[PDB]
């Protein structure tokens, strides 16, 4: 499985929620920022590792950062 | 085993090496029972794996 | 760590071919294996080097054995200079008829040619029979068994060192320096004296009579009364015919310079005297380290004492001991680098200053030693280089190297790369803009219009050694410089009785053609260079990537996000270094095989004049000396280069095949796979077996090495098939 | 405290006293190295008495009843091992290795250094007394014999003379 | 129904480069490797389907279903946690009053002071 | 004993092989001993055919064209008559063996220990029975005990032929002969 | 026996049935599910 933080430079904007393909991350309630929310990654066990959120994020540098591990069926994109 | 061992044997005994020798035809099947050796290494194999 | 690979727990549970390909790839990154200690990573450290040592004799002793059992060593050293050393039979069911008969040309059985030049070095180092041979081949492959049982051995309980034994610094240096290289070169010299001087004197001294036969009439007397210069006279004659007794002398140790008359190869007493002094500078060197006796240096005061005062490179050398104590990975750099710099000292000294008999003489044996040579020395330095990135990554701490050398390499990291890009770039620019102009001129049949600059350093350098050829009286070209009637007195007889005999490689004739090809090969260099330091130095982060040491050395890409991100990693400047390795390597050995082929054909002036201009060099050198090659076999039949014919195509189809890795890419590999997939599952009586190991693409940094490898295999035999063939079936 | 044989050195910590034949004597440290001195008092022991068998041999294969043959009749040691032929020297290093290969566990084991069973009932009417008393024997005629082995060789080599010819 | 089914797996986490079993599990409890294709009137693994008169198709007849009940149920099964949290921030029967007046999926839809407002009706 | 502690280590050692039989098990010194005594009536009859020159064109070499590089011993220099003769022979027996070991019937002495055999059980029984260094004069006639007996006196018999052919300087097919009482030759 | 017949006696062995187990064993090792 893929390891997916999140960093505390989130503002909320939801825009890697909306690109991820297999839903990995969703916003949950927080008062670190101005949104009142943050991002967050329940279900790495379905990251495919295509970054898509990662180049969704408008942080400098990113808020969301993907790294890459142990390769299972549902991380390598498998229908068979 | 039957309906293989039979076709494989053509291939070696009219195109081998020694396809114009007086021997070739025991070469064929020399070269037929090596390639059937081969083949049951890999069943072997497989059914262990 | 249930399934291959048991060192990873990650790649085990793969349920894709991947976990295969990895496990193979990884199994030697003992670093990071699951569960790693430090002292454990030393110990099977230390028992896989006894491995590779007993590799090594093994490959040594089979070489002799090979020899031995069915080589002429016997035939060629009665007769060195008619003869074609034998590397081993060939025993090769798929061989024709005709194959058999052209492969035993000289010989009543099919045989292989040595090029590795083993025959003029066991003949200059003494071996005259099989036998002698044979007994060196079984005392290696008893070594080889003694190296194995010490590895085994030092990984049982009781004696596995400790990582305090591994981390003695003074003490291993003390021992490698005064044992492992002067004791070592010691032996060497009383070897030389004892055995292989007499040999070439026609005496024989073997362990049947090496007591009671002393290297010298006058014994060990002068050497303990200080009379040492006894064992300099009488040294052999410039009429000493190599082998017999005919004109030897009886000198022991001499610093006569240049080469046998004969052999045209170094004299065998300077030889034991250059490792007797070697070996007493080496020695000395090894007691300059305290270990267990109150004497000698610590290596971190050392270090630690040596901060410029006015500050100009901060902390200094504070904190490098640790780093370099602590990290394998840059202690490996360190030797891959001096091991690259000593592998092309070897290529470059060997062919001009031949050290074994008849060496010279034969010339695919020269031009196999130096590309051999030349090229391991540029694997080694691409290795340094990718271990200094690795040790960036994974060893270096920024805060025990605060404000050191180490750190300011780093904090000028930006001026370095540009000014290394500008070197480049200007070299490129301007070597590539002359070549062309040269061409251009020359295509429309004007070569007085080429711009041809004469390499007047250089032959000022050579003039300084003594040749007379460029006009320069300077040093030692000059008969009342200081440095010759002080050179005079030793060796300068000799050195310039070689040096302006031009039937030798002592500082080959240079002109305009070795400056423009000089300054290419300084473009390689640097961008080699370029490559590697940005590599490094970028390893651990970039505007880009700035995190990108959390990734690891290397690492596919970041993605197409910030613009895309492919081969950012330190590995992928690894592998773009690559390619710049082989294309400069390969530069040099064309130079080197190109001017060497020109002087044997006795017209140097061909090279003088073609290589100014790219054409030059495609129709002169590659064109020309292919024919020999491609006509290894052909529709009227085959000679003994066939099996060079067939490795040059076999090469080319590497290179190409290498090719398809390097420009396709995973994404279409992947859903074409997903239909073979597909097809086998859907296909009766084929669908009763199935793969255990789910077929997948290669991923993508497999396949930017499997492209590479195939790359460089195809290129390496390319090369090895044309220069031997090309100078094999000319000469 | 200090060495007994060397009195100006320090003991090093593994010379307790404890094994036969210690008289406190590493002036370089070798043991600090080792986890353990059984190996290398295995390897003592295996050493002295090769020794021991060494030296008589070179004596009576020099004054002494050769078996009748005429390989076996050459009063040379050095000569002896080419006129006996590989045919015989073989079969001694084929028996020395069953033997070797046998004792493997006792020799990288942690019983008794230099015990492989080998006790001709000598050790059984005996306390722990007696038995210290015979191995510091055992040990004294294997350092003695290794030094002899060493004499005699150089004195067979570099003199050309015989052992018992003090001409 | 369990619902860590999918967790009770034999994936052991790595210790690093792991994301490790999240929410529902890494993998399948179920190993994947098993036989290909038997003969008429066999079974190539415990719960295959028998292709009948064509087995060399047999891994196309499908085993594995969704009931719209046991989707159903699931759904409520899986949101059970959700809806208690629901019901613990908008206050057992008010529960069954929202989830039957306007629907489950709605009540894990709407909003703790908008289930306050159609409380409000009755 | 030493017998014991060794195999328990070289099982410690080699698992994998060991769970087959391989190695120094009592399958391999039966199978072993099985090919030591077939192989003692090969050598035999190859003494007693070499001494009564049987063997048609014994010293003449195959033909190159006929049999092709694959015949050939060094360059173009062929097999002799004799010894690809000898070789037939024994392949003839290999592909026996061949068969036995791919094919075996289900009361056949499988070569390796098969758990999925129905001989597994029969086999790890006698296995056990056997061992010790003086054969059971107890158990005679055609039994295991007898056949590992004489398997181990086959393959003793092979180490002294060859080393009492290297001591002698001659060759193995001489001391067979004169071990017979020239018989032969 | 001699030491000539060496070659196309142990050519076979090195570069047919030698690589065959080899390659057989560790297709049997990559495809061990318990190895340790
Ligand atoms: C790939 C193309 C190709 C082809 C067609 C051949 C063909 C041949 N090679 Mg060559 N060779 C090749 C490439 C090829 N080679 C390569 C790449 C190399 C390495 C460089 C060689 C090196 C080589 C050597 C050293 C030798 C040969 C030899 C031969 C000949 C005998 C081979 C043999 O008996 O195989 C046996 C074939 C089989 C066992 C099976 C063939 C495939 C079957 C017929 C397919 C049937 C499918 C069926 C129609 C499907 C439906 C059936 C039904 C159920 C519906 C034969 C003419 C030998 C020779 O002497 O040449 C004269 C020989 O000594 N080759
Ligand atoms: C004097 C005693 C002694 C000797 C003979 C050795 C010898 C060796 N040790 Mg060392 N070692 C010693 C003491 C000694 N050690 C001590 C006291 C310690 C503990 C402090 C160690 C700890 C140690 C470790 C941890 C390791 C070794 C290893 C080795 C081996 C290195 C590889 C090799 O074989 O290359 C031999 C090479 C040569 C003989 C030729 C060297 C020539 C090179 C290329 C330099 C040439 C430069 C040239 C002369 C001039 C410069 C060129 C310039 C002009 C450009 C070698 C056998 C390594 C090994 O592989 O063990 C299995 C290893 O990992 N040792
Ligand atoms: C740098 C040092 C050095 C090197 C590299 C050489 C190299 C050589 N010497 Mg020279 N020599 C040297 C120093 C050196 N010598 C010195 C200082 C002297 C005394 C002045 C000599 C005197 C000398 C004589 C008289 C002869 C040589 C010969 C040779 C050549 C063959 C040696 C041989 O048989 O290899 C094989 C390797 C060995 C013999 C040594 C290793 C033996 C192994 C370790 C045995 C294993 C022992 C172990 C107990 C085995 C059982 C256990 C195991 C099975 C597990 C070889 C080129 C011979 C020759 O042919 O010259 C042309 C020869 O006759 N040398
Ligand atoms: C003393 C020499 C030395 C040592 C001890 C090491 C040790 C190491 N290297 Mg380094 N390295 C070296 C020299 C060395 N290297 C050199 C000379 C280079 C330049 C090429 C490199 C470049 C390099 C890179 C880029 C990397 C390493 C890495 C490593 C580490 C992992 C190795 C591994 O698992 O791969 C094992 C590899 C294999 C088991 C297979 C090797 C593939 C071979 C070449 C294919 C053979 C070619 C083909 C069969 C020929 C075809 C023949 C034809 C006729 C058909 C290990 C610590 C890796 C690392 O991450 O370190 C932390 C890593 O990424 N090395
Ligand atoms: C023969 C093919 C080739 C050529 C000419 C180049 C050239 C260059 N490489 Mg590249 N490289 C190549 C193959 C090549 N590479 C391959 C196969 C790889 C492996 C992927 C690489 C990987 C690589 C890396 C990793 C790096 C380079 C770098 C460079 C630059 C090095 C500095 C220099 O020489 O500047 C001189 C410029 C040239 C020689 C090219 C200009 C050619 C002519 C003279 C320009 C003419 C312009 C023309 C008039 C305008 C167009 C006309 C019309 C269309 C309008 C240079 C541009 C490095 C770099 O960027 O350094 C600054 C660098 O880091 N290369
Ligand atoms: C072990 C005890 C031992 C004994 C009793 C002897 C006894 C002797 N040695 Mg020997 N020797 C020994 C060990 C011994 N050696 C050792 C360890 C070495 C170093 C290798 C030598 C090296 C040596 C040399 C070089 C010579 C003697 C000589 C002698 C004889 C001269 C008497 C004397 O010592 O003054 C005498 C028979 C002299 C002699 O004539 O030998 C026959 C002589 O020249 N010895
Ligand atoms: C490591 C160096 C080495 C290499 C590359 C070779 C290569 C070869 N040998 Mg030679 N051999 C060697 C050492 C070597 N040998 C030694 C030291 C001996 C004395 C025991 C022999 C005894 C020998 C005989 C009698 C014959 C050969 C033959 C051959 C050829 C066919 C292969 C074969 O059937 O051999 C079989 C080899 C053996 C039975 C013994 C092999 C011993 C070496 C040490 C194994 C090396 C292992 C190696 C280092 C592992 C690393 C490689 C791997 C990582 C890729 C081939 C050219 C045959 C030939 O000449 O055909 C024309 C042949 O008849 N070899
Ligand atoms: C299976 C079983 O259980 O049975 C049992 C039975 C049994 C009997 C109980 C057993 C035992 C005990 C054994 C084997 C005992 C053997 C003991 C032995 C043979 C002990 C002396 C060696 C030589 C020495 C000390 C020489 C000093 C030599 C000196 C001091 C010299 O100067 C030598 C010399 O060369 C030079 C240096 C200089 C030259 O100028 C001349 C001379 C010659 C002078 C075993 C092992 O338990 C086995
Ligand atoms: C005591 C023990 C030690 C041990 C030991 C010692 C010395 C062990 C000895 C081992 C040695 C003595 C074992 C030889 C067997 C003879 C072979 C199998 C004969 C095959 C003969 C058969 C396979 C071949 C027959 C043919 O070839 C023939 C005849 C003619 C051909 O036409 C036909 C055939 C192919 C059929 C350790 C292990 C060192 C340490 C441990 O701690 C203690
Ligand atoms: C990255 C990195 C790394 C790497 C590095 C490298 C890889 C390097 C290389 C380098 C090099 C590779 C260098 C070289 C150098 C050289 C030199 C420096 C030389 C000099 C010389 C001289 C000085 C000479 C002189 C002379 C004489 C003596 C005589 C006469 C002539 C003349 C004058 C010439 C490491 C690991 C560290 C770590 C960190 C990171
Ligand atoms: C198959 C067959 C069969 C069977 C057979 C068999 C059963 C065999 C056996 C065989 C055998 C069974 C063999 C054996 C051999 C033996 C030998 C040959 C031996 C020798 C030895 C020796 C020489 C010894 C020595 C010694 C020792 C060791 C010790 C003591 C001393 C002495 C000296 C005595 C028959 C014919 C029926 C039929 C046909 C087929
Ligand atoms: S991680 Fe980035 S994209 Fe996702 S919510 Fe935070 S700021 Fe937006």
């Amino acid at each position: 499985s893929h390891t997916v933080k999140i960093y505390d430079t989130c503002i909320g904007c939801t825009q890697c929620v909306r690109a991820c393909p297999t839903d990995v991350l969703e916003m949950v309630p927080w008062d670190g920022c101005k949104s009142g929310q943050i991002a967050s990654s329940p279900r790495v066990e379905d990251c495919v590792g295509c970054k898509r959120c990662e180049t969704a994020c408008p942080t400098d540098f990113l808020s969301v950062r993907v790294y890459l591990g142990a390769e299972t069926t549902r991380s390598l994109g498998l229908a068979y | 085993g039957l309906a293989h061992g039979y076709f494989l044997i053509g291939p070696f005994a009219q195109l081998g090496p020694l396809r114009n020798s007086d021997i070739g035809l025991l070469a064929g099947f020399l070269s037929t029972i090596g390639l059937i050796l081969i083949l049951t290494l890999g069943l072997t194999i497989y059914g262990a794996a | 760590a249930t399934k291959f690979p048991k060192f990873s727990q990650a790649l085990a549970q793969d349920p894709a071919t991947r976990r295969i390909w990895y496990g193979i790839a990884t199994a030697h990154d003992l670093e990071a294996h699951d569960g790693m200690t430090e002292e454990n990573l030393y110990q099977k450290i230390f028992a896989s080097h006894f491995g590779h040592l007993a590799i090594i004799f093994l490959w040594t002793s089979g070489n002799l054995f090979h020899v031995a059992w069915q080589g002429n060593f016997e035939k060629w050293v009665s007769n060195p200079l008619k003869t074609r050393p034998i590397a081993h039979s060939i025993w090769d069911p798929h061989f024709g008829e005709s194959a058999l008969k052209a492969f035993s040309k000289g010989n009543t059985y099919p045989v292989n040619i040595t090029f590795s030049g083993l025959y003029q070095w066991w003949y200059t180092i003494g071996f005259r029979t099989n036998q002698e041979l044979y007994k060196g081949s079984i005392g290696l492959l008893l070594l080889a068994s003694v190296l194995l049982i010490a590895g085994w051995l030092h990984l049982q309980p009781k004696f596995r060192p400790s990582l305090s034994w591994f981390k003695n610094n003074e003490s291993r240096l003390n021992h490698h320096l005064s044992g492992l290289l002067g004791f070592s070169s010691l032996a060497w010299t009383g070897h030389l004296v004892h055995v292989a001087i007499p040999a070439s004197r026609g005496v024989h001294v073997g362990w049947d009579n090496f007591l009671t036969t002393p290297p010298h009439p006058a014994g060990l007397t002068p050497f303990f009364t200080g009379n040492w210069t006894v064992y300099a006279e009488n040294p052999d004659s410039a009429t000493h015919v190599f082998n017999t007794s005919e004109g030897s002398g009886t000198a022991i140790l001499t610093f006569l310079g240049g080469f046998h008359p004969q052999t045209q190869s170094l004299w065998l007493s300077d030889m034991a005297h250059h490792h007797l002094a070697i070996a007493v500078v080496f020695i000395v060197a090894g007691h300059m380290y305290r270990t267990n006796f109150g004497i000698g240096h610590n290596m971190k005061e050392i270090l630690d004492a040596h901060r410029p005062p006015g500050g100009r490179l901060g902390a200094g050398h504070v904190g490098l001991f640790e780093t370099i104590t602590n990290s394998l990975h840059m202690q490996l750099g360190l030797a891959l680098a001096c091991l690259g710099v000593a592998t092309s000292l070897t290529a470059q000294h060997m062919y001009a200053l031949t050290p074994y008999a008849y060496l010279s003489k034969d010339f695919t044996t020269e031009a196999a030693l130096y590309t051999h040579h030349q090229y391991i020395a540029g694997f080694l330095m691409v290795g340094a280089f990718a271990h200094g990135a690795i040790f960036f990554v994974r060893d270096y701490d920024p805060e025990l190297n605060k404000n050191n050398v180490l750190a300011r390499m780093l904090e000028h990291k930006e001026a370095i790369i540009s000014h290394l890009s500008w070197a480049s770039l200007f070299l490129g620019f301007h070597t590539l803009g002359l070549y062309i102009h040269n061409d251009t001129v020359v295509a429309f049949g004007q070569p007085e219009k080429q711009i041809l600059f004469e390499p007047l350093f250089a032959e000022y350098i050579q003039a300084a050694s003594g040749k007379a050829v460029y006009q320069f009286n300077v040093l030692l070209a000059s008969s009342t410089s200081p440095a010759t009637a002080a050179g005079n007195q030793v060796w300068l007889p000799g050195w310039l009785e070689a040096i302006n005999n031009p039937k030798t490689d002592l500082f080959l004739k240079i002109g305009p053609g070795d400056f423009l090809v000089h300054h290419a090969i300084a473009l390689g260099l640097h961008v080699t260079a370029l490559i590697l330091v940005k590599g490094a130095l970028d390893a651990r982060g970039s505007k880009l990537m700035p995190d990108k040491k959390d990734f690891g050395y290397s690492f596919p890409c970041d993605g197409p996000g910030r613009g895309g991100t492919c081969d950012i990693s330190a590995w992928d400047a690894f592998y773009l270094a690559m390619f710049w390795m082989l294309n400069t390597i390969g530069w040099v050995t064309f130079y080197w095989h190109w001017k060497h082929m020109t002087i044997w054909g006795g017209n140097p002036g061909q090279f003088d004049e073609s290589s100014n201009y790219i054409m030059g060099w495609l129709r002169d050198y590659l064109w020309l000396n292919s024919s020999p090659l491609i006509n290894g076999y052909n529709p009227f039949g085959m000679n003994n280069l066939s099996v060079w014919s067939w490795m040059f195509l076999f090469g080319h189809l590497i290179w190409a095949t290498g090719f398809m890795f390097l420009i396709s890419w995973r994404g279409y590999w992947q859903e074409l796979i997903e239909t073979l997939v597909w097809a086998h599952e859907r296909t009766p009586l084929a669908n009763l077996i199935r793969w255990r190991d789910k077929p997948v693409a290669l991923s993508i940094v497999q396949a930017r090495l499997v492209g590479l490898v195939h790359f460089s295999v195809g290129y390496i035999l390319t090369y090895a098939a044309f220069v031997i063939a090309s100078t094999s079936g000319k000469f | 405290e200090m060495s007994k044989s060397i009195p100006f050195l320090t003991v090093p910590e593994k010379l307790d006293g404890s094994m036969a034949g210690d008289v406190g004597f590493d002036p370089m440290g070798l043991s600090d190295i080792q986890t353990d001195l059984n190996y290398a008092r295995w390897a003592e022991l295996k050493h002295g008495r090769i020794c021991m068998l060494a030296v008589v041999g070179m004596v009576w294969q020099e004054y002494g009843p050769h078996l009748p043959g005429d390989a076996y009749a050459t009063k040379d040691p050095w000569e002896a091992i080419s006129s006996v032929g590989f045919a015989s020297n073989f079969q001694t290093l084929l028996a020395i290795g069953v033997v070797e290969l046998a004792n493997w566990n006792k020799y990288y084991g942690d019983g008794t250094p230099g015990d492989i069973g080998w006790t001709g009932g000598q050790l059984s009417k005996m306390n722990d007394a007696q038995i210290k008393t015979r191995m510091e024997s055992e040990i004294v005629h294997c350092r003695l014999a290794m030094i002899a082995f060493i004499g005699a060789t150089h004195q067979t080599f570099l003199l050309h003379k015989g052992l018992l010819d003090f001409s | 129904v369990d619902l860590d089914y999918g967790m009770k797996n034999s994936y052991v986490p790595a210790t690093g480069g792991d994301g490790g079993q999240g929410q529902f599990g890494a993998q399948s409890p179920n190993d994947w490797r098993v036989a290909g294709t038997s003969p008429v009137g066999e079974t190539s693994y415990a719960g295959a389907a028998d292709g009948g008169e064509e087995p060399w198709f047999a891994e196309a007849i499908s085993t594995v279903s969704l009931d719209l009940q046991k989707a159903d149920e699931t759904l409520k099964a899986f949101t059970k946690d959700a809806a208690a949290f629901k019901i613990e921030e908008f206050a057992d029967a008010a529960m069954e009053e929202l989830v039957g007046k306007l629907g489950y999926s709605k009540f894990l839809e709407m909003s703790t002071k908008q289930l306050m407002k159609t409380w409000g009706t009755l | 004993s030493v017998f014991d502690d060794a195999v328990k280590d070289w099982a410690e050692e080699y698992p994998q092989f060991a769970a087959w039989g391989w190695g120094p098990s009592v399958q391999a010194e039966i199978w072993n001993g099985r090919h030591a005594m077939f192989g003692w009536v090969v050598m035999c009859a190859c003494a007693y055919a070499k001494g009564h020159g049987l063997i048609p064109d014994a010293d003449q070499t195959l033909d190159l064209k006929e049999w092709g590089t694959l015949a050939t011993i060094s360059g173009k220099n062929t097999i002799t008559n004799e010894r690809a003769i000898i070789l037939i022979a024994n392949v003839h027996a290999l592909m026996v063996g061949l068969a036995a070991t791919i094919s075996p019937n289900s009361f056949a002495d499988t070569l390796l220990l098969d758990p999925n055999h129905p001989m597994y059980e029969w086999q790890m029984e006698r296995n056990s029975k056997l061992g010790g260094v003086m054969p059971n004069l107890g158990k005679m006639g055609v039994t295991p005990e007898a056949e590992l007996a004489n398997g181990r006196m086959a393959m003793m018999g092979i180490i002294t032929c060859i080393a009492y052919s290297g001591i002698q300087g001659q060759s193995m097919i001489d001391t067979i002969n004169e071990w017979v009482g020239g018989a032969y030759f | 026996m001699a030491a000539s017949f060496l070659p196309s006696i142990l050519v076979p062995l090195v570069g047919l049935i030698f690589p065959a187990f080899s390659m057989a064993l560790f297709f049997l090792y990559v495809q061990t599910d318990d190895i340790a």
